RNA sequence: AGCUCUUGCAUUGCUGAAUUUUUUUUUUUUUUUUUUUUUUAAAAAAAAAAAAAAUUUUUUUUUUUCAAGUCAUCAUGGGGCUU
RNA sequence: AUUGUUUGAACACCCCCCAAGCACGUGCCAGAAGGGUCGGUAAAACGUGCGGUGUCAGUAUAAAGCGUCUUGACUAGGCAGGCAGCGCGUCUGAGCGUG
């Protein structure tokens, strides 16, 4: 099988710089009409480049390589931007809930460091949070599901720049 | 434009891709392992070449407790502001072993005759060495 | 042994509260704009929040129902 | 021009090219339809409150559509002058 | 708030072996020195003691090492680690004591 | 060529308003002023404490507590007078003023 | 070095069984229109239309499982043998 | 102010969680384990040597308290659906009460 590349993603990766990171690989199982129990490896690869444009990819194949490679090749398709305080952390407090999970985010003053579990310290390295505390509650048992929730959860903020052309009123002072 | 990177800009220098043309599948990506944190630790400690836990535990809580603009230029400032780093920045040693045998034998001189603290420091700004 | 020293700190500032709320009206005394008795708040151990009641009668008598 | 990749897609018909809104929606083209009252048309960009049941809409809808089309702007300044 | 709630919250602070009573070393005498055959997918003879422990009350205890010397009116002490291989026995003899020593060139 | 660089300590993305004619009245945001004003306040009060600890460059106690040496009088700093054994009230030696500012 | 000595529950190879039926629905040629790559040109790509059709005397050929069988087909792991 | 040169010693671990792997030994026996469990004749867990990882004059076991645990939930669970709506109503408790 053949993995997709196209023209205008080779502006990028001689562009941005780029991390790559597989989130869990993980064996399922289907007995099937005919010759027995056919299995595939799921891989689940998360790319970002550290500035805020963070990127998940699923990938199904037979075997682990492949699978890997075209959930690699799968996340340097889709990516999405996320807006970041200088680069290092969230503009509001952020709580999400996908499949039945609890995240609870909060933003922290830069140099806080990450207190933040495993899977999600190489991701929010990944994109570029330097300083964040996190929480994940309910059935932690996929990385899957966190791995997709904190995509939503970084895409659910409000930015603050698309106001001061048409609300009058001007947007600065952010000293404690 | 190509010095001066980003100070955790470090998982540029351990595995990269795009700059590399051949071998476009089986390309090894970064599992979650917190070893490479274990092992920093190990970088930290050889720097020093001192016993793993206590030192190195002493000098993080001072690190938090001394100021709180960040843990990075700062905290290696608690790392520069040991002795053992202090004496290899003057260069009496081959090394930071060679020097910490040097202080073992007490041949330094620190603020007049000697440091009162030998294993900790730390050298505050106005001290003589 | 601080929780047990700042008790009494909101405590007199909870008397003009009363008193730019509730002119002529009168440890505090809380008139909930329900049955006549004014409900009373005072010292303990364990410091209190003090402008509950007063803030929660200012509410209810200016605003019913508020809550 | 090169590369003929589509633009804006319009929709005369909800119930038989809901696919076809839902589709633009994944390009990320925005689209036109006319309301039918049956499919999901939350994906419709610009929504026109016509409901794939006239011909005399479609007459009138195609026939502002072509005399804007064909005919351009200067034209038409020097057609009435 | 929900006064049902406000009344709704000291507790039993349970000790989670009973046996050494809120302790973590008890000794005591070996009543019997016996073995037995475990659950299976285990098959092997492990061997057990019996013993009656300081607090008065009864346990069995796992006897750990390559082979021992405990008999009748035998004094060991018990620890509080516990062997799954059999249900409702939760003690261990720790080796380093009195009639029950150490084995032959571990 | 040399000068202080501090970044600030770095805060949460903020509430933040201000008029609107304010923007072509101010000139700079104020987390770089804050920068450049905290490096001035900043370079001044650790330029004087690293001068001072430049600068800097009995204990038999076993105590039977005898009234020996002269006396010094939250604790009000500076210290009031010293005291000392004929009855004589007089003000501070130097190296005593030394001295307490080292202790502090 | 030689075994016809063992082990087919160590094996390669090859086969048995019925799993007896499925092996035609798919492309190619031509036409029209158009666009992708290269300093006077081929392929490529895309929309539609039409025809050619798919091997052999008609069975072979494509097929899933049994530690199925065979160390005497040769081979070969292990073991045995060499008055 | 005076001068010479140098890193111990143990304990536990080394399948996954959890950093670290092989040889002979014995093959559901001796055994280990906190859990999943491994040994049912080719043991990356058990007998021993080698080799390596953690801590270091300490180290592991045992316990005990808190947290993890939103695992008594006020912050912060819920309750057809795992466990959780009393069989229903009258009902001046307490609590909430401007059409």
């Amino acid at each position: 099988p053949l993995p997709p590349l196209p023209r205008e993603l080779r502006e990028a990766l001689y562009g941005h710089r780029w991390d790559r990171v597989i989130v869990d690989v993980r064996r399922t199982h289907t007995p099937v009409r005919g010759r027995g129990k056919r299995e595939e490896y799921t891989a689940m690869v998360a790319t970002g480049n550290m500035r805020g444009v963070f990127g998940l990819g699923i990938g199904v194949a037979e075997s682990a390589q492949l699978a890997t490679a075209r959930a690699h090749l799968d996340s340097l398709s889709r990516l999405a931007a996320v807006p970041l305080y200088r680069g290092h952390t969230l503009y509001t407090h952020v709580d999400h809930t996908f499949h039945r999970l609890s995240i609870r985010m909060m933003p922290r003053p830069a140099g806080w460091g990450l207190r933040c579990p495993d899977l999600l310290y190489e991701l929010c390295g990944l994109v570029g949070l330097r300083d964040v505390s996190i929480r994940v509650r309910g059935q932690r048992g996929s990385r899957f599901f966190v791995a997709q929730c904190f995509q939503e959860a970084l895409q659910k903020q409000t930015t603050p720049h698309d106001g001061v052309e048409a609300t009058g009123m001007y947007i600065r002072e952010v000293f404690r | 434009y190509w010095q001066a990177r980003s100070l955790l800009h470090e998982s540029n220098l351990h595995l990269d891709a795009l700059g590399e043309n051949p071998r476009y599948l089986r390309l090894r990506r970064v599992g979650s392992l917190f070893a490479t944190k274990l092992q920093n630790v190990r970088k930290l400690r050889l720097l020093l070449g001192f016993q793993r836990r206590g030192f190195v535990q002493k000098l993080y809580e001072h690190s938090l407790l001394a100021r709180g603009s960040d843990r990075m230029w700062k905290m290696v400032c608690a790392m520069e502001a040991t002795l053992p780093m202090t004496v290899t920045r003057m260069g009496l040693a081959e090394d930071v072993v060679g020097a910490a045998t040097a202080i073992r034998n007490d041949k330094i001189y620190v603020n007049g005759k000697q440091p009162v603290m030998p294993r900790k420091g730390l050298l505050e700004p106005g001290d003589v060495v | 042994v601080s929780k047990l020293r700042q008790t009494t700190a909101t405590a007199a500032r909870a008397a003009e509260v009363m008193r730019a709320a509730f002119p002529g009206a009168t440890t505090i005394a809380v008139q909930l704009p329900r049955k006549d008795v004014p409900t009373y708040v005072m010292a303990n151990q364990r410091p209190q929040p003090w402008e509950l009641l007063p803030m929660k009668a200012a509410a209810m008598t200016q605003y019913p129902n508020f809550f | 021009g090169r590369f003929r990749q589509p633009a804006l897609v319009v929709v005369l018909d909800l119930s038989y090219g809901g696919e076809a809104v839902r589709e633009a929606a994944a390009r990320n083209v925005p689209t036109v339809a006319l309301l039918n009252g049956h499919s999901d048309a939350s994906a419709v960009t610009f929504p026109v409150y016509a409901s794939e049941s006239h011909l005399g809409y479609h007459h009138f809808f195609l026939e502002w559509l072509l005399r804007v089309v064909n005919i351009d702007p200067k034209v038409l300044h020097t057609l009435r002058n | 708030a929900t006064v049902g709630q406000l009344l709704g919250g000291a507790k039993t602070r349970k000790c989670r072996i009973r046996q050494l009573d809120g302790s973590p070393f008890k000794k005591g005498i070996c009543l019997r020195v016996y073995t037995t055959s475990p659950k299976k997918p285990n098959s092997a003879n492990r061997k057990l003691a019996k013993v009656q422990l300081s607090n008065g009350l009864k346990a069995l205890a796992y006897i750990p090492g390559e082979g021992h010397n405990l008999q009748e009116h035998s004094m060991v002490l018990v620890s509080g680690n516990g062997v799954r291989d059999l249900p409702g026995v939760k003690l261990r003899i720790v080796r380093g004591r009195y009639d029950c020593a150490g084995v032959k060139d571990r | 060529s040399g000068e202080r660089l501090v970044v600030r300590l770095p805060t949460y993305p903020a509430f933040e308003g201000y008029p609107l004619s304010e923007l072509d009245k101010a000139r700079e945001g104020e987390l770089g002023a804050l920068n450049r004003l905290v490096a001035a306040r900043t370079a001044a009060a650790q330029w004087a404490a690293f001068r001072r600890d430049l600068l800097f460059n009995a204990w038999p106690a076993n105590l039977r507590t005898e009234l020996t040496r002269p006396v010094v009088v939250a604790t009000q700093y500076p210290p009031v007078y010293v005291a000392a054994g004929d009855g004589a009230k007089r003000p501070l030696n130097e190296q005593e003023k030394v001295y307490q500012e080292r202790r502090l």
